[PDB]
């Protein structure tokens, strides 16, 4: 039981090192790489307009949250097409080019295969390097081209807000979990741009026109999405941060430009940041128990406010899905902390219930032919950690409930996911390793926990019949 | 039984002890109003009454000594309440969440230090324990703790604690209380004001009297008494605050505390009148806690109530949907912003039952949709509206 | 009312009720109805028994005030009572004889018949020295205003002789209110002994040297002043004494503040005011006041068989003069052994074979007692010890 | 409407649906049969006996500590719970499992009365 | 005189906004733009080795301070030449390539014109654009710089985190670079700061039983981190807000100390015992400074720069004093530091080390000095200050091609300020009112009053 608490601390560190689990190093390889974007290159004008139509239909969420007006986008699009045709420069035009390109790439990542495969041209396949694999390879080619263009035009540029939007528009992809160091560096640059422009002046003032209100609103949405990612993507590879400049929503007892919450606005970006701050206060800062009681009450209240959102269109289902997903995930983390540290009773069953809710949700979103919405990386992080802990306590203890839930999670995740092949493959191999560890422990400073001590030591140094036990260690 | 009770989880024991707040002794003194009534309850009891404790601890006990047999009761109570495993888990658990129940501070009697655990209302004593006993029961550390000044603990005893946590030990204490000694005098302030330098674990204060408050705190009464008031470096290091027990806070008063900076939470209880329009504050302090008092005078909000139309009003809540009516939309935001700017450095307002508020409540919806505005059923108001 | 009772802290109020209980019980000790309960007499009797409460009498007196205004009492009554009570806390909160070596240091030097270092005009005789000294010892013991000092007619004075309780002294129940008591432990610093010698000199006089005033004028005169100026019937003038004083403080080398001796001194204890004795009080006054302010235990009047003062007089003054006689005659052999050169001894009366007999007889107390006192004078006499 | 409930022994008790929607764990689990792990038969019988005695009753809140410590020990409950300690503790744990607070509050009230109406000899054994 | 104190603070802010004062958009115009480094391209490897010899002779200071071993550099050079020859990849090789390129560029910035003009090829001048002196030298220097920058912008993001990027930036900071391409430089500075905090380079806390290699590693880390804080204070306009100079509180330490005194001067609590302690401490550090003895070019260079920093900061401190608390004789006691500075730059002209004068820090210094001197020359009269200011401005115009826009802009606005003397020459004065308007114009450009506005409109 004290052993349980200790190995649960070990599992904390082991999940950190779980999650701490090609690109050419030279832009000039893409110096002359063709396009997808010319009239004859890959993607006709009309295909692109269709893509934007689908995007505004299904996935308004992101860029709706950012910009002021969005007929702006087709307007600028057609203007750029006219200018391109006339040319057979400036800053505005190139920025808007990058913006539309990134918008598109997001839409590609969240499209069904058959549609895009019907849209794409043909002989350009002969021109280019070559189911879902075709979709993802063409997506990757488009991504790398956009990345070349945008790296160049990022450095060589004045500071303008729209660069930030690019990153945020692209963070909702495999990108940051496929090109991590790159992403972290550019995130640092975007953080600098954030603090540059004084976007902390979403402090809404008196007698401001509607335009000014909308500007501050855009700033506000931007800031909070940025703080979300900056906490969510904060491995020791990064030490510079912005998630400190906000403040916890907890109303603590034990305690300027540091922004507080509940004093500003109500747009659900705020809600996401609140939830992330609760996770943050769980992880890094003082873990208490009255703290958890208040957090749990507050999170039930916010789950009410989440389900207040009523079904009227795809994007609404998407948002409510992601919010309820986050809420149950954080409840699961809290109740994990409880049942791991202080052994309150029935918390295990009241913890298993959230997992069942999550899995009912993703089942609903497969069965409704919304599998593309499932592909958000946060969902995959979630299933990763869940399967991790469930395998852990399934091998250390027996409960057919746990076996069933874990088997559902892993059968789902294996049978459904190509996209994030490196991460999932590393996780799957080390998971099968832990299953062989089940065979070991099934066949008290145990040698198995000693092997896991060795494993964390291997990782910590990777930062910068004991004979047979070492034998199986070498075997795996 | 005992071990059956101790084979159980913590929430159970927590709620149980919450129902058993602090009654560990087999007796209780009264409030003040019940004094002049000559009715004494009953305490006919007998010996096992050592003259080692009744003589020692009388500075907090011998005040009363005027009833049926109480001190032998008290004496055997203190004796038997050194072995209640009940109590040890009571304290392990109450400490675990929050000791709003037991008020627990330092004491010295006979020149011998101990740690006493009292009521909260005025801290009638219950028992005490030695530091080594305490942290053999628990883990030893610089476990933050409380302290207050009485006529029992004033100056040399107080300076004895000072020089002991200098010489023998280190200053493991945070929070300071002014429960009596309302005169700003008879050596309490003289002792303590030179003594807040080794005193750097704290953020927290508790105050009693309008005399002591007005003549120490309310910074309009400006003087040049250096040892009579604080050094301002501690005025930085006071993120929390508490105060009780007065009649007329703000009736034509000088209510303003801009010097009292780096404050982050206020607590007020047990009073008889208050108005918030006189109230002025620093920034950084939004947590406001307010307990059972008489009728409150909210902010004015009268002109702003005159600004309003029933164009939009529904169910006590309002909004403009019409983007076309920037006239009405800008007006809406002007209204909302005036509203919050009245409450500007505040985000959390707690009321226990104060029986009345008089001042035309119109509030935001962002906060009452949540539990920021946390009123008990002091439901003697009707002029409610939300934004 | 009840709100005023609510106005206070809580520990203090519990204490107050406990003390109400205690005082009610200590009053049940006696047969005996709220001012009689909260009576200055009964309260001071309680405190005389409860010296423990004299260690923390601050809330004691404040609670007594709080009750004296709790019920229907005239507010003027409780505040004049409060003036008396502040006098009491001033009296009791100080328990040592600090205003004292100034007494000693002076009294002695003013007794000393030969003062060489004194070139100052006044103080030629021993009667001038004694006149001043009596005024000083008197203020010092009674703490009274000068003006009031001149208001008192000695026909007003009342001898206290109670041998049932063993008390003796000189009392005044009139405008200034006070009681003087003989110090037999320290005759020199005793104001009554002083007054006895001075009065022998004043009245009997010294044959062939200084005319006595005669004991006859104690009738024909309406006001007999405790110390006479130029005129028989009047106290000396204020500025006069005001000159005499620094003159002596100088020679004694002690700092002088006129306000101390010519006006009431507040850092100092005082008698109460009241608008023939018994066990625990004398004129109006509890005895501890008197023993404290005169700083001597109360003792019965010693019976002497020698009469320096007249045994034939008006009944009114007689008792007084008999008291004076006993103090004088009790302590004179001592004065003779220290200052045999004193004017008093120059009378042929004191020269008789007997009076010489008793001056040279047993000593009232051993010499080795008054050493330290003697060490305090700046002219050593022909007799050095 | 009604619902079946499996005592983990395996006993298929039955309740009226909404009278069980009194509870909150149910009110979420549904939003007909349910399992009930680590609970026994007479346990749930007495549980539902209280639940049916208290259906139209009013209860203050789960935050009003003043109303909570305002402590009217219900007399029906008071006699209804005159039993031994282990079944009692099982009732208490079950109330914790089910988020049905007033019964739990009453149980803790009674246990507090037990350890308040005490004897020193309970300690002199220690 | 209180008016003097206030207007001196105003001049402080106006100098702040002074110091808070083409390269293309899509890095594709320079996609295929010629090298200088190839065998047939521009410079002849052996000439380059000669350049390196000249660099190591005179200017070890910078890169001697950074790296561990420096035969490493010719070693890597010859290795790349062999590899270049064999080729007719990896990360290490590309970093070292860029390293040597930047080293060379620093050497170019600190070379004489005629020499390099003798080195460069001829038909390669025909290949490339001309400007045909120093202007030619600076145009070819600019081309080399922009080429290097093209190369490094691409290759910065796409890499693991390695120390040597920092070295690049530091080798390149000692140039016109940051005051001609500021925003670019600031962004790369932010990235380098991130790399700094990544690697835990605050672990130069030297520990027990570490090898000499480890001592040298920690020394390099120490020098680098502190040079970074140096630049991060000196180059901290509101365009950048992220910083590392907050994390503070071998003579690298000494330079950082001097920067911390300047910081405490600018931003924090001005007291008087504070200044007394600072000035004594800086005299102590001047003692520690003069302990260095003249024995070689780099040593003269270093001691020059250190004495320059010390007198500059003393000048700032004593200015702060005489503005805020008005002690007497301070004008002359302030002029003396300037004279010391000017004797130093005189030494470095007379010794034919004018190329060393071209460090941008010296020009920032002379800028602020001439600024304050013009201020108190027009508002008050002292022929000493006037003479020194005339020396400074004649010097700066007659001597400095490199920073042509800034000095010229400064000179032009400075010449504008001489007409303001005539105004003040022709009391909440309209001139101080004009300076209120001027600071407001600049701060908002960030994101007979009739005749006064008339002359304002004329200029």
């Amino acid at each position: 039981n004290l052993y349980d608490k200790k190995l649960f601390n070990i599992w904390n560190q082991y999940e950190r090192l779980w999650i701490h689990d090609a690109f050419p190093l030279d832009v000039s390889e893409y110096n002359n790489t063709k396009d997808f974007y010319g009239y004859e290159c890959l993607f006709s004008k009309e295909s692109i307009f269709k893509i934007l139509d689908h995007s505004l239909e299904r996935l308004g969420w992101l860029y709706f949250g950012f910009f002021t007006d969005i007929s702006e986008l087709p307007y600028q699009m057609e203007r750029y097409w006219n200018e391109y045709e006339s040319m057979n420069k400036s800053a505005d035009q190139i920025l808007w080019d990058l913006v539309l390109r990134s918008v598109i790439v997001m839409t590609i990542y969240y499209m069904p295969a058959k549609s895009i495969l019907s849209l794409v041209d043909i002989d350009a396949i002969e021109k280019y390097p070559l189911e879902l694999k075709k979709k993802y390879e063409i997506f990757d080619y488009c991504l790398r081209h956009t990345l070349n263009k945008v790296l160049r035009t990022i450095f060589t540029l004045p500071p303008d807000v729209r660069t930030l939007q690019i990153f945020l528009i692209l963070s909702n992809t495999n990108f940051l979990q496929i090109y991590p160091s790159l992403g972290n560096n550019i995130l640092v640059h975007c953080i600098h741009l954030a603090k540059v422009l004084g976007i902390k002046d979403f402090k809404l003032k008196i007698n401001d026109s509607g335009s000014t209100r909308l500007q501050k609103l855009s700033m506000h949405n931007i800031w909070f999405r940025l703080s979300t990612v900056d906490y969510m993507r904060s491995s020791p590879n990064k030490i510079i941060a912005l998630h400190t400049d906000n403040s916890s929503a907890l109303t603590r007892k034990t305690l300027i430009d540091s922004i507080d919450v509940y004093d500003v606005e109500s747009n659900l970006e705020v809600l996401r940041w609140k939830i992330t701050s609760l996770d943050r206060d769980l992880e890094v800062s003082e873990p208490s128990l009255k703290t958890l009681k208040a957090m749990k009450e507050l999170l039930g209240l916010l789950d009410r406010k989440t389900s207040v959102s009523n079904d009227a269109s795809f994007n609404t289902k998407f948002e409510s899905f992601f919010l309820k997903l986050q809420c149950n995930f954080v409840m699961w983390k809290i109740l994990r902390y409880e049942f791991m540290q202080y052994g309150v009773t029935n918390g295990l069953q009241k913890l298993c219930c959230p997992a069942r809710r999550i899995i009912a949700l993703v089942a609903n979103f497969l069965k409704e032919d919304y599998f593309e919405y499932t592909t958000h990386p946060f969902c995959v992080h979630i299933l990763c950690v869940i399967a991790g802990f469930f395998s852990f306590y399934c091998i250390f203890h027996e409960a057919d409930e746990v076996r069933d839930l874990r088997n559902d999670a892993v059968g789902l995740l294996k049978l459904l996911f190509d996209p994030l092949r490196p991460v999932i493959s590393c996780f799957f191999s080390n998971l099968s390793r832990l299953e062989e560890l089940r065979h070991i422990w099934k066949s008290l400073v145990h040698p198995v926990m000693y092997v896991l001590k060795t494993d964390i030591i291997k990782l910590k140094r990777n930062l910068e019949s004991s004979d047979f036990l070492e034998v199986v260690r070498e075997f795996n | 039984d005992t071990k059956l009770f101790l084979s159980l989880p913590i929430d159970i024991r927590y709620t149980v002890y919450f129902f058993l707040g602090d009654v560990v002794q087999n007796v209780r003194p009264p409030a003040k109003s019940d004094i002049f009534n000559d009715e004494l309850i009953a305490y006919p009891n007998i010996r096992e009454f050592n003259q080692s404790l009744v003589d020692k601890y009388s500075k907090h006990i011998g005040v009363y000594d005027y009833i049926p047999n109480f001190i032998p009761n008290w004496c055997r109570d203190f004796d038997l309440l050194r072995h209640d495993i009940i109590l040890t888990d009571r304290l392990r658990v109450c400490l675990q969440y929050e000791e709003q129940w037991f008020s627990v501070q330092w004491i010295v009697v006979s020149g011998e230090l101990e740690i006493g655990i009292f009521t909260t209302d005025e801290q009638f004593l219950q028992v005490s324990y030695t530091i080594n006993e305490y942290c053999h029961l628990l883990s030893i550390a610089q476990q933050d703790l409380r302290l207050g000044i009485n006529v029992s603990d004033i100056n040399d005893v107080n300076e004895l604690c000072k020089e002991i946590q200098h010489r023998w030990l280190f200053d493991t204490v945070s929070y300071i209380s002014f429960i009596n000694c309302w005169d700003l005098d008879h050596e309490n302030v003289v002792s303590i004001i030179p003594c807040m330098e080794s005193f750097n674990n704290l953020h927290m204060l508790r105050i009693e009297s309008k005399n002591m408050f007005n003549n120490l705190i309310n910074t309009q009464g400006v003087r040049e008494n250096p040892g009579k008031t604080i050094v301002y470096n501690v005025r930085q290091n006071i993120f929390e605050l508490e105060l009780y027990t007065l009649r007329d806070l703000g009736y034509k008063s000088v209510v303003d505390l801009q010097k009292w900076e780096q404050l982050q939470c206020l607590s007020l209880s047990g009073c008889e009148f208050i108005d918030l329009n006189n109230l002025i504050l620093p920034q950084h302090c939004k947590m406001l806690i307010l307990k059972e008092v008489k009728y409150i005078i909210w902010w004015d909000l009268s002109h702003l109530l005159k600004r309003i139309r029933p164009q939009w009003i529904i169910n006590g809540q309002v909004k403009k949907p019409t983007k076309k009516e920037e006239e009405e939309e800008s007006e809406w935001y002007n209204l909302y912003l005036e509203v919050v700017q009245t409450y500007q450095p505040l985000n959390f307002i707690e009321l226990h039952n104060a029986k009345r508020v008089k001042g035309n409540l119109i509030l935001p919806a962002r906060l009452v949709t949540e539990s920021r505005i946390k009123i008990s059923n002091g439901t003697k108001v009707d002029s409610v509206l939300l934004i | 009312l009840d709100s005023l009772l609510k106005e206070l802290p809580t520990r203090t109020a519990h204490l107050y009720r406990s003390i109400w209980h205690k005082y009610t019980e200590w009053l049940k000790t006696m047969p005996d109805d709220l001012k009689l309960f909260l009576s200055q007499k009964y309260i001071v009797k309680y405190i005389a028994s409860h010296d423990d409460i004299a260690k923390d009498p601050l809330p004691t007196c404040d609670a007594m005030i709080w009750f004296s205004r709790a019920l229907d009492i005239e507010n003027n009554d409780v505040l004049v009572l409060q003036q008396r009570l502040y006098g009491l806390v001033k009296l009791l909160e100080f328990d040592y004889s600090n205003v004292i070596a100034i007494l000693q240091k002076i009294s002695i030097n003013l007794w000393n018949p030969s003062t060489d270092s004194l070139q100052s005009k006044h103080f030629k005789t021993c009667q001038d020295k004694l006149k001043l000294l009596l005024d000083f010892q008197w203020k010092f013991n009674t703490n009274v205003s000068f003006e009031d000092r001149t208001t008192v007619s000695l026909k007003d004075l009342q001898c206290i002789l109670d041998d049932e309780n063993g008390k003796c002294g000189l009392a005044h129940s009139s405008k200034p209110n006070f009681v003087l008591v003989p110090n037999f432990q320290s005759p020199f610093t005793c104001p009554i002994f002083t007054m006895a010698v001075y009065y022998y000199l004043r009245f009997h006089g010294v044959k062939k040297y200084y005319k006595g005033d005669g004991y006859q004028i104690l009738s024909q005169l309406e006001h007999i002043p405790i110390i006479r100026g130029k005129s028989l019937d009047q106290y000396p003038r204020e500025l006069t004494l005001g000159n005499w004083y620094p003159t002596i403080f100088k020679y004694c080398q002690l700092p002088y503040t006129k306000k101390h001796w010519f006006q009431v001194n507040q850092e100092w204890p005082q008698f109460p005011d009241f608008s023939e004795s018994d066990s625990e009080n004398t004129i109006g006054i509890p005895d501890f006041y008197i023993e404290k302010m005169n700083r001597t235990k109360l003792q019965p009047c010693p019976q002497v068989h020698v009469h320096l003062f007249p045994t034939d007089l008006p009944p009114d003054i007689q008792a007084v003069f008999d008291l004076l006689n006993s103090v004088l005659v009790t302590s004179l052999p001592l004065l003779y052994r220290v200052f045999p050169t004193h004017d008093i001894f120059l009378d042929p009366s004191l020269k008789t074979p007997q009076n010489i007999a008793f001056l040279t007889g047993t000593l009232p107390l051993d010499i080795e007692s008054q050493e330290h006192l003697l060490a305090q004078l700046i002219d050593k006499t022909g007799t050095v010890s | 409407q009604n619902v079946v409930l499996v005592s983990v022994e395996g006993e298929r008790f039955v309740v009226d649906r909404k009278i069980a929607e009194r509870s909150l764990l149910l009110k979420n689990y549904l939003q007909i049969v349910m399992p009930v792990p680590n609970v026994r038969s007479s346990v749930l019988q007495k549980v539902i006996e209280w639940a049916v005695h208290h259906k139209d009753s009013n209860f203050p809140d789960e935050d009003d500590d003043d109303s909570r410590k305002a402590a009217p020990v219900d007399p029906w409950d008071r006699e209804f719970l005159k039993v031994d300690q282990e079944m009692l503790y099982e009732i208490i744990l079950a109330a914790n499992y089910l988020n049905i607070k007033p019964l739990l509050d009453a149980g803790c009230k009674v246990v507090a009365e037990m350890i308040r109406g005490r004897t020193p000899e309970e300690i002199r054994r220690t």
